DNA sequence: TGCGAAATTCCATGACA
DNA sequence: ATTGTCATGGAATTTCGCA
DNA sequence: TGCGAAATTCCATGACA
DNA sequence: ATTGTCATGGAATTTCGCA
């Protein structure tokens, strides 16, 4: 069997709904199997159609293999079946209930969930701007298991912004003491 | 003058009035029995002004002149008077055209890696599409891909909306555009030093020196001419599907596909090259490393028979940019203070400010 | 195809597949085993399909079509079925570029006698003077003097107007113009026709073919610029000055000024050449015949290393006149029904008509 | 002595007033003495003010060394001296009543004042129009004196409208009679 | 170690408001 | 303070298949 | 029958909405 | 049924003045 490379899965979900940005309210995460490489988009629904409009652009970069989902609805639509058929795009459901991605992924997907609410603390309406900020974060972080970033795995260099700052990634107490309190 | 004349009329020699001719005078003035005819010599205090007469009848040149003045004149080396007087006429400098090409084109280095170094440009008016009539063009120097916006003006603001879209992948060392409006404005600068990418600009007046994305732009409406032939002229739809045809199109003469450039390996789109299925990932990426380093590069062109190349010192003229109807095509004489390379100079211009321009808008003032 | 394939496997040999590979089955699959890896091999009924799925990604041409199809696939000259596609793209027939070069331009013998051939033609809009935006300029073949009309718009009947004045003095056998409304137009066919003129035309989008006037509204412009320096732009009254002054300016490379030429002796016009002054009118004129004749005449430079020459029957493309934003600049395939002259043919249309045109306005139709 | 040139004398005069056409009084003839070639302006009166306008357009063609006259106003003003002596042009005057020209410049004078009569009967009114091919006609016309037309003699070689009819130039027994009607 | 044909490489031409 | 570029399709040159 | 300098001729470059 | 042209100013080449 042949050795794993980008592009071969896509693992996508959404986050949401969250207070209003801009105008939005969900995230679309997209994470590439290999190399944990995520790309970010926000939508104001978890509609086939808000899904279908931020894949169209990142297809329009590179096209995955296979994309992998959660039975959320916008995934299982027809329409959205219709739309990968039309791309050669192969569509992969966890079962309902049991989410499985990989070990990596899995860990990708935790950092976005904790560095999004460590930022949309303080500024919970802003988030919208901040969306570029987090991606590069994201894929310029170091992975343990590979010696590698995102970044370098996909485009075999490294980057001009490298976040030297393995980070905090978690709530300074006055955070834990004005998000204990906002959300009430 | 008459000093001269007079001790020549006595038949003793002067430097330059050749011995074997005859130097009479007739009607009040000095004349010679040349083999062309019989010619009037003027003093010398009065040459200046017939050059200059002959000259003023049409702001004729070298040759043109001479053949009026020696229709009544002869003296000696009447062509270095003839050349001082075009040298100082300041409407033939700024109105002629040059005769002398431009020394050979560089062709810079690529840039080693891609995000080095960004070459961005707007493409319109276009027919309006979804109220879009723009398209905001950026070809990643090293590996050549490319990214498309539409945009509703060729703006700062709009610019800055698509970076931020775009560098949410990666930041780029270097972005070289050409001194349009949206792209030297201050707002633009500032959204950039945010960012420690350095801005880098054309010469004004030279879209070569954007080749890099100039080329590209010529694909871009050459796809999209050719998708909509027989079709209103409807793009804003095409071009997420210009983008990736073009990402993924070969270049013959390198043999890879700018998105193969980029990621090292196709994506899943048609015709997906699959040799290195095999290879884990490290190995792809070092045969990457490989490919990048040993790509062709073109070379500097023989130089044409009569080109020219600037020197530090020398006066020549920058080309008026856009000259108004029955106007001079060139600004005043200047003088080049810095060769930064051989096709491009920094001068103290027609105010008084330094200016880097390119080397084919300028001429080499003539006759010194 | 299946035929032809099953054939194959049996490892019996078929013309165009070398023997010395192995030919398997996989997947359901032809297959075989070449240095550059696996390649399947579709059957024959396939390919077509194939190579047009592959060009069609970004309308390529041969080599990057090619080695998209490679990627996958291999069979027996691939390219000719390649290059098959190409030359039944409408699509890229019509909005590629050329890339051969017209063949060298023809030098037409100089008119024999001043007024054989008047070439006419419009400079304008100018800066209005005195109400006035054009300039009528008529110029002699064989003399190259020429004449000024001041005009308010580029049309017959100002047109008819000049000519009417400058006619007075002689009738020019042949008018050469560029097909421009003012010169096109019945009535001024009419005005041509009712004096013996004969009406000769450029062919369409070609001012080279007026070249003579052209280069003389050079330095027409050239001059007025000049004398226009730091003023402002008051042309009309000029005119007059810039007439006389170019009627009596030498070309250096004749010796000769357009009044020279025409008349034999110089006005009393400054520096007017006195070398006759001692001949009888009639040894004068036939001193001017003389010169006349033996005029320095240039030739056909050299072809370029890649340039075409129309022949009897080929397919052949004009060029759009002023083509829309993103629409191609082509027209669709004509073909040569008579070559006039080697930069000179009658086409048979893209709707059905017979044109003239020139080489510079087409290209052969690539892949034939 | 030198051999006689063209453009060494033009002799010019004004004849008119004559019936109006297109606004235009009078005409301002100009003979090159060598050749005997015409040109004829169309002025609206005989002053200095349309003498220049009209020996502008000539004058922008080629320029006589020296203009004949009569005393005409028009030729002895001051203004006309200064428009003269401008061009480096000496002017030069016939005595009173005693109008000189030359035998070849007389004839052609005379040629002109016949031709004009002979199309202003009929049209006394459309002559303006007439100018360009009453030149042709004077300047095509075969020379007794010397073997050339002035045509030829100005730019040696034929003409492309050679007046191979040397004309009646005479008036028919018609035109006599309306003209003899018409002046009454 | 040499032939005829296919494949590959060369490179002038032209277009990027 | 910056700098031309590269798809294209015939032609020229090299390589392939076979002996 | 020869030299140094002036004169002439050559010719690539570019512009003619 | 029509077709490039020619001023320009350095450089290349020729001719001139003298011996
Ligand atoms: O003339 C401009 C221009 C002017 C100003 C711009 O801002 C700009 O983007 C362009 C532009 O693309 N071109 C087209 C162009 C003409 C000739 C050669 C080349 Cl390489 C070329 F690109
Ligand atoms: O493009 C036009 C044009 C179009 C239509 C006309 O009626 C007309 O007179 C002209 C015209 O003079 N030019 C200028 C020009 C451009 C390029 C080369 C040459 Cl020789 C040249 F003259
Ligand atoms: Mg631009
Ligand atoms: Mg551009
Ligand atoms: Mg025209
Ligand atoms: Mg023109
Ligand atoms: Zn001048
Ligand atoms: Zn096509």
């Amino acid at each position: 069997d042949r050795p794993q490379k980008p592009f071969d899965k896509f693992f996508i979900d959404y986050i949401g709904p969250l207070p209003p940005s801009q105008g939005y309210l969900y995230v679309l995460v997209v994470v590439d199997g290999m190399t944990g490489f995520t790309w970010l988009y926000p939508t104001k629904a978890p509609s086939t159609s808000a899904t279908v409009k931020s894949l169209n652009v990142l297809t329009s970069i590179a096209i995955p293999k296979v994309i992998h989902s959660d039975q959320g609805a916008a995934f299982t639509s027809s329409t959205f079946a219709e739309w990968a058929k039309e791309r050669g795009i192969h569509l992969e459901f966890s079962t309902p209930y049991h989410p499985q991605s990989s070990g990596k992924v899995e860990r990708k997907n935790s950092d976005i969930k904790r560095l999004l609410t460590k930022l949309l603390v303080g500024r919970p309406t802003k988030w919208y701007d901040l969306l570029p900020v987090v991606q590069l974060a994201l894929n310029n972080t170091y992975s343990p298991v590979l010696k590698y970033t995102p970044h370098q795995l996909l485009f075999g260099i490294d980057s001009n912004t490298p976040f030297a700052n393995q980070d905090t990634l978690d709530l300074t107490r006055e955070e834990e003491l004005s998000l204990l309190q906002e959300i009430r | 003058l008459d000093a001269e004349l007079d001790q020549l009329l006595q038949g003793h020699y002067i430097k330059g009035y050749p011995k074997q001719y005859t130097y009479f005078l007739e009607d009040g003035k000095v004349k010679v029995s040349r083999p062309e005819g019989v010619k009037i010599i003027p003093p010398q205090s009065d040459r200046q002004k017939i050059v200059l007469q002959a000259h003023n009848l049409a702001h004729t040149g070298r040759e043109a002149t001479l053949l009026k003045i020696a229709n009544l004149y002869w003296w000696p080396n009447m062509r270095k008077d003839v050349v001082k007087q075009l040298g100082r006429c300041q409407q033939c400098l700024i109105t002629n055209a040059s005769n002398k090409a431009s020394g050979p084109i560089l062709r810079p280095d690529r840039p080693q890696k891609p995000f080095d170094k960004f070459f961005i440009d707007y493409i319109g008016p276009l027919p309006p599409s979804q109220g879009y009539l723009y398209v905001l063009v950026v070809v990643d120097g090293m590996t050549g891909f490319t990214w498309l916006y539409p945009t509703k003006a060729p703006s700062t603001s709009a610019t800055v909306k698509s970076l931020n879209v775009l560098t949410s992948i990666a930041i780029p060392k270097v972005i070289h555009s050409d001194q349009g409006a949206a792209f030297t404005s201050s707002t633009f600068a500032e959204w950039a030093k945010e960012r420690g990418i350095h801005l880098e600009f054309s010469t004004p007046y030279h879209p070569q020196s954007s080749g890099k994305v100039e080329r590209k732009n010529s694909d871009i409406k050459r796809l999209l001419t050719k998708l909509l032939v027989g079709r209103p002229t409807k793009w804003y739809d095409l071009l997420p599907v210009v983008q990736l045809a073009l990402n993924n199109t070969y270049s013959p003469v390198l043999k890879y596909t700018p998105h193969q450039l980029l990621f090292g390996i196709d994506s899943n789109t048609p015709f997906a090259n699959q040799d290195t299925l095999d290879l884990t990932r490290e190995e792809e990426l070092s045969l990457l490393q490989e490919i990048r380093t040993s790509l062709y590069h073109p070379s500097t062109p023989p130089a044409s028979s009569r080109s020219w190349s600037p020197v530090v010192g020398q006066l020549v003229q920058e080309r008026v940019a856009r000259p108004a109807s029955l106007r001079p095509r060139w600004h005043k004489p200047s003088t080049v203070l810095k060769v930064l390379n051989p096709r491009t100079v920094v001068i103290l211009d027609h105010l008084g400010n330094n200016r880097t321009v390119s080397i084919d808008n300028l001429k080499p003032t003539s006759h010194q």
